[PDB]
């Protein structure tokens, strides 16, 4: 007959871009992420703002809390995933300063490069959540308002996300609240001068690529940065 | 970060110096005490869990006060919390005598440790009190003085060790107050 | 600091994790060769002002052209200047042979040494030939022990890939 | 905390949202049941000094073996501390049947539970079987009311559960 | 969605924990006024081309400025989508009175309102008064029950409070 | 897995760098005492079946309350996997004395115990004391060399450390 | 990850075999050339910046068709990133000397590596002719048979060495073939 070539359309939900791309895609995103390790071990220290812990051992329980987000990013709905390819698209050129021929012309096609480039270039600046201290109650408390409105983005309806579940068993269940307690406290514990210049830092990603024309949400960066440091606006549902 | 190796050579930094024929004495001690180092750690990472539970009940020996509700330390989560915070000082302090010196042990737990214990509340007291029964218990291990723990070793001192260790206990008592 | 106290008990603390038996063995290399590594550390002590003077005419032996005005080396006074910055090279790498790694060497000599030089024109060629002139240097029965010069070589040429 | 307050005026601010009939109708099942659940509590208030005794040695039974020296129960001074620890778990079970979740058990008796027991040669295999013991003893129509054992004993293999 | 199973399922998947007694709970609120919920869902589906038309131009009086050219009402091609649009607001709210919440409106007719009808010219003023008109149309022991105009008449009044 | 070739040839990758002399000199002392540690690996090979049943009625002896039914021990069908579940800890303290660190230690048999045993009601207080039992149960000059005892006393601690 | 001393136990972990001396002596020649093993990995590490200017020189002086604009090797950024690729293949294989195993090249490097250069566009072939030339100055740089660089050695015969880095080398050119 016309030996079955017959074809029609399928749902895959993903980049489809190629099974050779696809297994191309997580090989040089896990170089871009040593790449980014790197960086961090710059100097041959794993820095203590990374944590992955608690004080009892508990990161192969925190290995289950990482390859539930493994599996959970992978078990997203066809909504999210195709969301999640393309604001991380337009992130990727906001995480690169310049404007090549070459980084947004992997950052574009290649998804898992731009997402490993949005968190491995932003966790060795210290702009992220829970390094940066502030000073007073009123940073604190503002540095808690932005917090929530990232609650109000990842919970955008009566119903709980999937993606915040952080945990599976009743033992990660706590594990992932005494986890970030200590990481918590090692923030002020770290240093007085690499905490010093995450408040600088602090600004290097909300006034440049976060807020552009206003100057009250800018003037708000340059008063309180560690209020601006939670703000966490690459949208992945945490 | 710096090891007791590594005492005398930030000081002759200092001076745009060098670590001549004159200093290293001490430290040819120190190397050739390598392997009487060795046999005191050995005796101390074996029961380890023994001296954070004859630490903590030591301490709840001597003060009932914190088993009482509305205290510090009397509920399940809290006292899992001190686990937490009574092998810290043993986890350091570890370090302070593999590496020879206390300057692994000044950044990494001393660091704003005595602020946040007001800011949550934990008597500083009790925390002293602990600390002197995990010196107490570290210098019969390091020594052949235990009760009934007796391991294999090789005769000769080893008071030096005996006296880098209370500078050592000490150092956190001064940090935690 | 770089040393293998910076990576396991930073590793245990990234890990939020106890000290076990990966983080207590990595330790015990130290000690086995800690006197291989400090026979080394008293000759670069010892030769604290011979080597420097014998390395600067050497590298301007090959790097001539610097006397003229304008340059990197326009009067004696660059010269009192520059003999300083070769034994401020010479006194990290005796201390990263205590310490064990390239501690000394990264946070303050080695990291943004690409943002300096040329800047203040100063040759970044003439910098790594000044210590690969040091580098083959060495004779390893007759100077030092022969496990002494294998932590002090493998520095020095470190110090042309470092700034590579 | 733990109760349905707990879920819909904490949603509700996690959401961002007004008190809307989502949350209005959740507490209306307190209402209906609030009847059920405080005949509950005023049993294990009669029996507070009565089923603490019966549970003990019920369990020393079947964990006879901790009379030694060396032990968890090695004089009665361990005995007088366990009839302590019992009831201490039974304080938090009465509250539960007030504020309707398993409010005052997990933020304060459950969580990190396991990290201490063991740790301080206590067996957590006895406590399980203490309360298990406890889980049995009932008698729904005799005791109490038939809409007041249902909060009691699902209580009481959840303290199980919740070990697990 | 959103209903109360959204709040309880969902949370204990977000603290990574069992159905305790707290989700238990939460769903038996539901049945005991569900016989209050649901004989409200027959009256507009009763009255689902009743309703639809006194709306429209109870709304058309007092927005009685559309039937020029160049606006949202200037022929009855868009009256005749203009009793659609008012019925798609009226089918989603009769389906909130079966799942509990407000589970059909803020996924389908509710998120985004705010970025479609000015944009369309179609005034938002209207839309809300057009429900207004619907919100005070009640008469609690003469329509319906008593027990089921509660959850109408705070649904429709919540239709103005999310434009808001 | 979990030895000093995980320490330094992964350090070095999670630097970016050579294998430097600091990586060169860690695995010196497995071979200066890889003979202190590979005569007690014959031995518990030897002893494979020896060892295994005077553990488990040792352990029985002080826990003998499991032979009712409705718990861990409650036909010889459990005692049969019982011996089993000693003998596979039994198996990888073996092979951590030929590894050099705990490497099949943590990755196959110690992480996530404290999510298994009293899920499926075993008692962890019997799976410390059985080790517990066989900690002690030593003699340095008289069953091995005085240079094994301390690579093998000091992993059966660790057994009762690594379930803490 | 994993190396000679934990090759032998995973073919043991496989069908539970006790380890006794029947394989020991084969890891006991492995113990005896411990300074043996260590003797070729510093000789290969002390002139690493001359191996990745004398490897892609001469495979330009081999082939010009990468200088060529257009072709695939030619501008600045373009060669910053053909010495940021010809490193890395010499320092996993400085791994894999060394743990007597090349199973720590295999899955940091050797997975998927392939065509990922042809979704990128390197020629292969060209990859193959720079690893042979690293093949072949580094069994020249573990004995003494260089030009003009000879350290200081005690003599012998070390062709084992030598027939290790060459069944390396080709693993690298077979995993990007
Ligand atoms: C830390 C670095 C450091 C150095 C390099 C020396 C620098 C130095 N090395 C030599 C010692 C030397 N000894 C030799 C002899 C040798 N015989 C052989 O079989 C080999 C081929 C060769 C080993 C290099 C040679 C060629 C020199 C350099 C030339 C000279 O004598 O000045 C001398 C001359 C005085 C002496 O012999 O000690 C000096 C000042 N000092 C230092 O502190
Ligand atoms: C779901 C929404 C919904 C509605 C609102 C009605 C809409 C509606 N309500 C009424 C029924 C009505 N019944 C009354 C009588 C009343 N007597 C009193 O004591 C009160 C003051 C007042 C309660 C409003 C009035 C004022 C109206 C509206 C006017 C009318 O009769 O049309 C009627 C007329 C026929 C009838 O009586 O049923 C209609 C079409 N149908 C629907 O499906
Ligand atoms: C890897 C672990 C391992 C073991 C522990 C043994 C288990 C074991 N140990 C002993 C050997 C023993 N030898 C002694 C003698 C001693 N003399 C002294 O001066 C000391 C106080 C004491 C050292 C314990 C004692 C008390 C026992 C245990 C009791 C017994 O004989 O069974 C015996 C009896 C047969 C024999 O003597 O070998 C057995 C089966 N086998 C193993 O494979
Ligand atoms: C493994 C995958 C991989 C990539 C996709 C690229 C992408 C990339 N480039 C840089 C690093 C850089 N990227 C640029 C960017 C540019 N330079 C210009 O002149 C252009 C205008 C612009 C696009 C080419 C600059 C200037 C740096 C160095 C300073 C910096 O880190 O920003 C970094 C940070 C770490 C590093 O230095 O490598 C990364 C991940 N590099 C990689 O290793
Ligand atoms: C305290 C820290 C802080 C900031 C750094 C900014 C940044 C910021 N803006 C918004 C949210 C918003 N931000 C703006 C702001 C602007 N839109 C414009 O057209 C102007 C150019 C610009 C400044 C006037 C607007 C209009 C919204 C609401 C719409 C939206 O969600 O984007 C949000 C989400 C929730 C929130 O409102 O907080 C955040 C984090 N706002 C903050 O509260
Ligand atoms: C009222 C309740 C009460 C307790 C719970 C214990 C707890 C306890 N132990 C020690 C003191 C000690 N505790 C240990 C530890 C141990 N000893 C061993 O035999 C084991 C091997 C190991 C536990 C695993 C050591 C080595 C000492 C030092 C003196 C000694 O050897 O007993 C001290 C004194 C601390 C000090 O002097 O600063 C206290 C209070 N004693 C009490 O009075
Ligand atoms: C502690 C860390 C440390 C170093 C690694 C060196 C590196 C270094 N050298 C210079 C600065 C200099 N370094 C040199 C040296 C030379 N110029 C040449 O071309 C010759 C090759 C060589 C002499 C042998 C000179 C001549 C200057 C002065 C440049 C000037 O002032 O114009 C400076 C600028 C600040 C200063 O003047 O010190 C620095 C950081 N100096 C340090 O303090
Ligand atoms: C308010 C929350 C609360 C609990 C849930 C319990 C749980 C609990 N029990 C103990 C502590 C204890 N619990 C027991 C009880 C027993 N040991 C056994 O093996 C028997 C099964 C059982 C007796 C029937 C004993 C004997 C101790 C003392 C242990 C010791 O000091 O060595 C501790 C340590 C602090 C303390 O001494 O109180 C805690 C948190 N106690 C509490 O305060
Ligand atoms: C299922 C969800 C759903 C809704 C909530 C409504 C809401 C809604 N209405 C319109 C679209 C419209 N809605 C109206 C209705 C009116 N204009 C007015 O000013 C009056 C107040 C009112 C009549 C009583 C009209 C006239 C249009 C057509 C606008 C146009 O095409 O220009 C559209 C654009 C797509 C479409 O044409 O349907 C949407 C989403 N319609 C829906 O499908
Ligand atoms: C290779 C890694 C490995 C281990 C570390 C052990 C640990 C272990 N034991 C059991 C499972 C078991 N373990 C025991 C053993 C005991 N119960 C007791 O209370 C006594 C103290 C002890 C006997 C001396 C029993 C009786 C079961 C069966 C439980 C049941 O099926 O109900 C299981 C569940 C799967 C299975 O049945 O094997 C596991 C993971 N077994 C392993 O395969
Ligand atoms: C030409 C192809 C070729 C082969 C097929 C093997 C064949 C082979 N394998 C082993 C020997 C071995 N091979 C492995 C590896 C493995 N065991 C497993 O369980 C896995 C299936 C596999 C990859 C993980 C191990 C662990 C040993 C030593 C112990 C054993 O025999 O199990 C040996 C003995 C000597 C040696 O170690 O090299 C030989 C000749 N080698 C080759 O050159
Ligand atoms: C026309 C272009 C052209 C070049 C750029 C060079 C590059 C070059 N070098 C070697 C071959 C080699 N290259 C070296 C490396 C070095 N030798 C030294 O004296 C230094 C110590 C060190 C550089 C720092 C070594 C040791 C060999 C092996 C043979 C030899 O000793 O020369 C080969 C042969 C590779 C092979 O056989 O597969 C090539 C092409 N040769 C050329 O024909
Ligand atoms: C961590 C740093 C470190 C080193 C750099 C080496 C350095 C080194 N190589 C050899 C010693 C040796 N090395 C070799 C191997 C070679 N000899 C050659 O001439 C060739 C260049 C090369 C072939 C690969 C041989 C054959 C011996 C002789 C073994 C002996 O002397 O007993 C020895 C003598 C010890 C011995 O092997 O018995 C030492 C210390 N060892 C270390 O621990
Ligand atoms: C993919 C999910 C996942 C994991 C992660 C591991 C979980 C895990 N992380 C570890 C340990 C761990 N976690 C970090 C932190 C972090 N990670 C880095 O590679 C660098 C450079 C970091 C600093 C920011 C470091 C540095 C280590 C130490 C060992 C290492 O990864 O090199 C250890 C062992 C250390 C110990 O024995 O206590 C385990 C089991 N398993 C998993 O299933």
């Amino acid at each position: 007959k016309f030996l079955g070539t017959l074809k029609r359309s399928k749902d895959p939900s993903g980049l489809r871009l190629g099974f050779y791309g696809r297994k191309a895609d997580d090989f040089m995103a896990r170089s871009i992420a040593m790449q980014a390790k790197a960086s961090a071990a710059g100097s041959g220290v794993y820095t203590t703002q990374c944590s992955e812990g608690a004080s009892k051992g508990m990161a192969e329980n925190a290995r289950t809390a990482s390859l539930a987000k493994q599996f959970r990013q992978a078990q997203r709905s066809a909504r999210e995933m195709s969301f999640d390819y393309y604001e991380g698209r337009k992130y990727a050129m906001k995480a690169v300063g310049h404007i090549c021929n070459y980084e947004e012309k992997i950052f574009q096609q290649y998804n898992k490069t731009a997402a490993a480039y949005v968190m491995g270039k932003q966790e060795t600046l210290l702009s992220c959540d829970r390094y940066a201290q502030p000073a007073n109650k009123a940073e604190e408390y503002i540095q808690k308002s932005v917090q929530m409105q990232m609650k109000k983005r990842s919970i955008p309806y009566g119903v709980y996300t999937t993606s915040c579940a952080d945990g599976t068993v009743k033992g990660m269940a706590e594990n992932a609240r005494v986890a970030k307690e200590s990481a918590n406290f090692r923030a002020r514990q770290m240093s007085a001068g690499a905490k010093a210049a995450a408040r600088f830092n602090a600004r290097r990603v909300a006034n440049d690529w976060h807020n552009n024309g206003c100057n009250y949400e800018e003037k708000l960066t340059s008063r309180f940065p560690a209020a601006a440091s939670s703000v966490r606006p690459t949208t992945n549902r945490y | 970060m710096l090891d007791a190796f590594s005492r005398v050579v930030v000081n002759s930094d200092a001076k745009a110096a060098y670590v001549g024929g004159s200093d290293l004495q001490a430290l040819k001690s120190f190397i050739a005490d390598g392997n009487k180092r060795l046999d005191a750690v050995n005796s101390i990472v074996s029961n380890a869990s023994c001296m954070v539970s004859d630490a903590v009940s030591g301490m709840i020996c001597e003060n009932p006060g914190l088993i009482s509700p509305g205290g510090n330390c009397y509920t399940n989560r809290r006292m899992a919390a001190c686990l937490r915070d009574g092998e810290i000082i043993l986890r350091y302090v570890s370090y302070a005598l593999l590496a020879g010196d206390a300057s692994v042990l000044e950044d990494r737990c001393l660091n704003g440790l005595k602020e946040t214990y007001i800011a949550l509340g934990v008597p500083t007291n009790s925390s002293i009190r602990a600390v002197s029964i995990m010196k107490a218990q570290a210098v019969a291990f390091i020594t052949n003085t235990a009760t009934e723990r007796k391991m294999s070793f090789a005769a000769g001192d080893c008071t030096s060790l005996a006296s880098e260790v209370a500078s050592y206990f000490d150092r956190v008592g001064a940090a935690i107050s | 600091m770089k040393s293998v106290i910076t990576t396991v008990v930073s590793a245990a603390d990234a890990a939020g994790r106890f000290p076990s038996n990966s983080d207590l063995e990595s330790i015990q290399g130290n000690i086995q060769r800690s006197a291989a590594r400090l026979e080394a550390a008293e000759k670069l002590a010892g030769n604290h002002e011979a080597v420097v003077k014998e390395a600067g005419d050497a590298c301007f032996a090959k790097y001539a052209y610097l006397k003229n005005p304008g340059e990197a080396g326009e009067n004696q006074e660059k010269i009192n200047k520059c003999y300083r910055d070769v034994d401020h090279y010479m006194r990290l790498v005796n201390y990263c042979l205590v310490v064990g790694g390239t501690g000394p060497l990264d946070e303050w000599g080695i990291a943004g040494a690409r943002e300096v030089y040329r800047t203040l024109n100063l040759p970044t060629s003439a910098y790594v030939a000044s210590i690969a002139y040091t580098r083959d240097r060495l004779c390893v029965p007759r100077d030092m022990s022969a496990q002494a010069g294998v932590e002090f070589s493998a520095y020095l040429d470190y110090l042309i890939n470092a700034l590579s």
